[PDB]
RNA sequence: CAUACC
RNA sequence: AUAA
RNA sequence: UGUGGACCCGCCCCUUGGGGUGUGUCCAAAGGGCUUUGCCCGCUUCCGGAUGGGCCCGCGUCCCAUCAGCUAGUUGGUGGGGUAAUGGCCCACCAAGGCGACGACGGGUAGCCGGUCUGAGAGGAUGGCCGGCCACAGGGGCACUGAGACACGGGCCCCACUCCUACGGGAGGCAGCAGUUAGGAAUCUUCCGCAAUGGGCGCAAGCCUGACGGAGCGACGCCGCUUGGAGGAAGAAGCCCUUCGGGGUGUAAACUCCUGAACCCGGGACGAAACCCCCGACGAGGGGACUGACGGUACCGGGGUAAUAGCGCCGGCCAACUCCGUGCCAGCAGCCGCGGUAAUACGGAGGGCGCGAGCGUUACCCGGAUUCACUGGGCGUAAAGGGCGUGUAGGCGGCCUGGGGCGUCCCAUGUGAAAG
């Protein structure tokens, strides 16, 4: 996708399980089991108290390289929440789970987000029944995000979706297998994401 | 002599005209008297001309004269119509 | 509607012609203090009639010279000579305020 | 002061001078070495110092700082002087852009390369 | 002379309250008076009396305090914790009903003079004028 | 300590 | 004499 | 001919030269076309509407007081001329006025606005795209023609400059579209089309539009998009460090499979329905035909390759430390400051942090700067109380009652164009 580089040197940076490759990071691997200090020659000293900045900068980077995003493409939806009204933090979260790219990785089409990114890009990904090739197209509510008719029966969907089978979806998406197709049910809550972030933070470090 | 005709209002290889009342030595998409309708040609939505008889009927009381096309548009939208 | 002031008469050494002189209160834009503040009008006194020490009222009219621009309207209070010695000060003053001489 | 005061008065409001009249306002200004010279540091410093007096299309003669460790600038080398004090030669307001006109980049360089200006060292 | 004679009650007042007294005296008017008026409604005041020092007329303002209290200073706390004027001479301050100020957040009022009579914030919000604001009070 | 002059 |  | 209008005088209403009315005088026209006795397009006079303007007024509109006095058409009057029209707009004669510390006069700078940037706001800065107004068309004057001009691609004259010249004389005017040259840190194609919208004339067909709609160049700006995705060692090689055990780059690579930017093939637009023509009546209404610069583009369908990564930074402020080289040198540096032989600050390397088709730099504006303070500052010793008085203007002003309603407050209503 974004960023394209080694991801877990960023599980390993943010001492977080961030699963930026989903499968592979449930093994007896994901970088953190097994080496989960800093990356670089230096990332095993004992470490020195991270100024209130890098605090809430640190907090910023946990949560954008999750969902792999462009700094400009980030703060850009930031603002947004910002400017618009209620909890401009919890929007703000509202807005990044929006994304059709991630909203593909939740109904677990892709089995990561990289890998959701680019079955969009490439088309296997409808909306509507008309598709988007597009990872930024914001889903509203009531939409329905189906695997393209004609990408039906190839392979990389088909083992990700006889997994997807007997498996739960979050409280805000539908989902139906053999049909190849979810629901944008609603916008998540605050408490309905899982995320090993502060937020509340990120607003702070967007007011440096 | 005062107009009612297009003024362009869409944006590149998107148009939509806005149809007003002028004087004729207006640009053409400066300063108007008055709107009294739009127009896209493309009709992208549903609703694509809307006209507002009654100010498109006064102004023609008074010598308001249509270009050859907000005429078309006027007499669709039932400007003219008398029975 | 034609705008309409009120003042006082400082000067009718002119034929026909008396020079008002017109005050107006008003709350300053950034301190907000209320400051006073005057301008003097010209206005056609055509039957030289009234005469200074007049309060009169004044009425925009088309123009009759350049600087005059207004009619006396009517006539409000007369006599008073108070605001007239009290603009005649305010000049006397000027005598000073220079370089040259003059008591001031 | 009283508001009465604010009023006859009030408050006068403050002029910028320029640390820099390149003037033009522009980023940059062209003109010619009409001598390059070395110069001591103040303060506690020492060491010998690229400088160089520069005639501009600005018609102003200033004196600039010639960065980089290597410089190849001659009593009619014309350059692109550019603005930024150097804190230790007093009276030194302007740099030099280095890699514009005659002024070579700066040589084997491999770190800071934009400033000082030399190309992307090639291989694979 | 008196310059500001709100402004010298005002005051008076405060110097009063900040040694404790058990009441003070202002030289009287009726403006003065219909302020102590609200003073004494919105209980700042314990109220006030027309007494009379010398054969020339007072006003008596009864000061109001809190309970004594702990540890070192046992002086009570304040009830006119702060009372300040807005307009004063060669600075009037007159406002819109749209623009009354909500003093801390209500929990302090201001006194203003509108042709419906003096009044406090509230009062005129909730009654549609505005006026001279004469001095918030909390 | 490293320097600068008579 | 000068820099720490 | 006089519907009617204009002018003098009288009368009525009105109140500025507005609207009647009487006598007198004065003032009209143009023809053309056919489906040829009736239609189409024109012409004349008057009244009204619409639209566009002229002029006048209140208030608002940068800096210097190291610019304090300024004015002779100057200020007003009468009568004239002039104009669509008021007016010293101009003229004769008469009065001696007019303006100024509330900043006249002079100087400096500037097109103004809707807006734009910044700011919690008050404020500050700005007026570039777009829209409105003004001004200008090599420089300075001037009028003619017109409903309108003192007229950018109209006229005259004087000036400066380029060109032709038979030596007398003539010709030019990109601050229209492109383009050249010069100056500069720096700013585009001598492109396509009248298909759409708009304009001018024409009854129409049409014609004319470098207005305009499009394409072109430039990362100059915004937005979107790619350089892949899942697996993959208890962890290759090289380079780095080391307490000589090791530790790092690092799931990164290699490699396994999976999608398939680029690229190839096929279909292929919307923008365009009016003018015109036919029925009806040349109305309303219905039927018919023509027209695409962009463009074989957008978009849809099939085929299909693992397929650009840079730049800045890592002493503190400020996210990120280790070797080598250097030795107050070479250098760095926004500020404080680093370098004098063990440099996390200089130059390289490994590693790291930040952004990423960009990243840095310089320049400029607001911010933080309550650092011109109205919101929101100060002056005993930090900068700041005038050496002291007397007092002009100005600012401010005790208690009671009544009128007025200027300030102040409230209700209604008009205006606050579009764009933003
Ligand atoms: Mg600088
Ligand atoms: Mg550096
Ligand atoms: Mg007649
Ligand atoms: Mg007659
Ligand atoms: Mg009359
Ligand atoms: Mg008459
Ligand atoms: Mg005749
Ligand atoms: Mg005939
Ligand atoms: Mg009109
Ligand atoms: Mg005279
Ligand atoms: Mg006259
Ligand atoms: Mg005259
Ligand atoms: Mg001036
Ligand atoms: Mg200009
Ligand atoms: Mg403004
Ligand atoms: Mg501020
Ligand atoms: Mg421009
Ligand atoms: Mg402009
Ligand atoms: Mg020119
Ligand atoms: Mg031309
Ligand atoms: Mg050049
Ligand atoms: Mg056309
Ligand atoms: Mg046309
Ligand atoms: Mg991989
Ligand atoms: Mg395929
Ligand atoms: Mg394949
Ligand atoms: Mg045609
Ligand atoms: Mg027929
Ligand atoms: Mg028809
Ligand atoms: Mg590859
Ligand atoms: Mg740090
Ligand atoms: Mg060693
Ligand atoms: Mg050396
Ligand atoms: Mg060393
Ligand atoms: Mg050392
Ligand atoms: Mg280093
Ligand atoms: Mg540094
Ligand atoms: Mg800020
Ligand atoms: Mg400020
Ligand atoms: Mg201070
Ligand atoms: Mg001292
Ligand atoms: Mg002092
Ligand atoms: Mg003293
Ligand atoms: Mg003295
Ligand atoms: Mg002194
Ligand atoms: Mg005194
Ligand atoms: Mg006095
Ligand atoms: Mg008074
Ligand atoms: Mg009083
Ligand atoms: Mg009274
Ligand atoms: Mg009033
Ligand atoms: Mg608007
Ligand atoms: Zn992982």
């Amino acid at each position: 996708g974004r960023y394209i580089g080694p991801v877990c040197r960023l599980c390993r940076r943010e001492g977080v399980k961030l699963y930026l490759k989903g499968e592979r990071c449930y093994s007896p691997k994901c970088a953190m089991e097994r080496r989960p200090y800093p990356p670089g020659q230096h990332g095993q000293k004992r470490a020195r108290r991270p100024s209130d900045y890098a605090v809430r900068l640190r907090e910023k980077q946990k949560l954008r390289r999750i969902y792999g995003i462009s700094e400009r493409q980030f703060r850009n939806l930031f603002e947004e929440a910002s400017k618009k009204k209620g909890v401009t933090g919890s929007v703000f979260l509202g807005l990044l789970e929006s994304r059709l790219d991630n909203v593909v990785y939740r109904l677990g089409f892709a089995v990561s987000r990289r890998q959701a990114r680019q079955l969009v890009r490439h088309g296997h990904i409808t909306v509507n029944g008309r598709r988007v090739d597009l990872p930024s197209y914001r889903v509203r509510p009531g939409d329905e995000i189906a695997v393209a008719e004609k990408s039906r029966n190839l392979e990389l969907i088909r083992q990700n979706l006889e997994a997807m089978k007997g498996r739960k979806v979050g409280p805000w998406l539908s989902l139906d297998v053999e049909g190849m197709k979810g629901k944008f049910l609603r916008l998540p809550d605050r408490e309905d994401l899982a995320l090993p972030v502060n937020e509340q933070l990120v607003i702070e470090f967007y007011s440096r | 002599m005062v107009k009612i005709r297009l003024a362009r209002f869409g944006s590149k290889h998107n148009p939509h005209y806005r149809i007003v009342v002028t004087d004729a030595r207006r640009k053409r998409d400066g300063k108007y008297i008055e709107k009294i309708g739009y127009y896209d040609p493309r009709k992208t939505t549903p609703d694509w001309l809307k006209v507002d008889v009654e100010r498109a009927r006064y102004w023609l009381s008074v010598g308001a004269q249509p270009t050859d096309t907000a005429r078309r548009l006027l007499r669709q939208a039932g400007v003219f119509r008398q029975e | 509607p034609k705008k309409v002031l009120t003042g006082v008469v400082v000067s009718d050494k002119m034929q026909k012609t008396v020079t008002v002189l017109v005050e107006r209160q008003f709350p300053h834009p950034l301190y907000g203090k209320v400051i006073k503040r005057s301008k003097k009008y010209l206005a056609h006194d055509p039957e030289e009639k009234y005469k200074l020490g007049d309060v009169v009222e004044i009425i925009e009219s088309r123009p009759i010279s350049k600087r005059k621009r207004f009619r006396v309207l009517r006539l409000v209070e007369s006599g008073r000579m108070d605001l007239v010695e009290k603009y005649l000060i305010r000049r006397q003053n000027y005598q000073s305020l220079s370089k040259r001489g003059g008591k001031a | 002061p009283t508001i009465n005061q604010l009023v006859r008065k009030g408050r006068e409001k403050v002029r910028k001078k320029s640390k820099v009249p390149a003037l033009k306002g522009a980023p940059f200004r062209r003109g010619v070495c009409t001598v390059v010279r070395t110069v001591t540091p103040k303060k506690p410093n020492s060491a010998l110092r690229k400088v160089a007096k520069v005639r501009l299309t600005s018609g102003y003669e200033v004196t600039a700082y010639i960065p980089g460790e290597g410089h190849n600038l001659q009593e009619h080398s014309v350059v692109l002087i550019r603005g930024g004090r150097v804190k230790d030669l007093p009276g030194v307001r302007y740099h030099i852009v280095r890699g514009v006109y005659d002024a070579a980049g700066v040589k084997d360089r491999k770190k800071s390369r934009s400033k000082y200006g030399t190309k992307k060292p090639k291989e694979a | 002379m008196l310059t500001d004679p709100i402004a010298d009650m005002l005051t008076r007042i405060r110097n009063a309250t900040r040694v404790y007294k058990e009441s003070t005296d202002v030289p009287a008017s009726r403006f003065k008076e219909e302020i102590l008026r609200i003073l004494a409604r919105e209980g700042f005041i314990k109220g006030y009396e027309r007494v009379d020092v010398d054969g020339k007329p007072y006003l008596r303002v009864y000061l109001k305090y809190g309970p004594r209290r702990q540890g070192p200073d046992p002086r009570p706390e304040q009830v006119i914790h702060h009372i300040r004027r807005i307009s004063k001479p060669g600075r009037r301050v007159y406002v819109g009903v749209k623009e009354i100020p909500r003093v801390r957040r209500g929990l302090g009022i201001a006194i203003l003079s509108t042709s419906k009579g003096v009044l406090t914030d509230r009062e005129a919000r909730k009654l549609g004028v505005g006026g001279e604001l004469i001095c918030e009070v909390w």
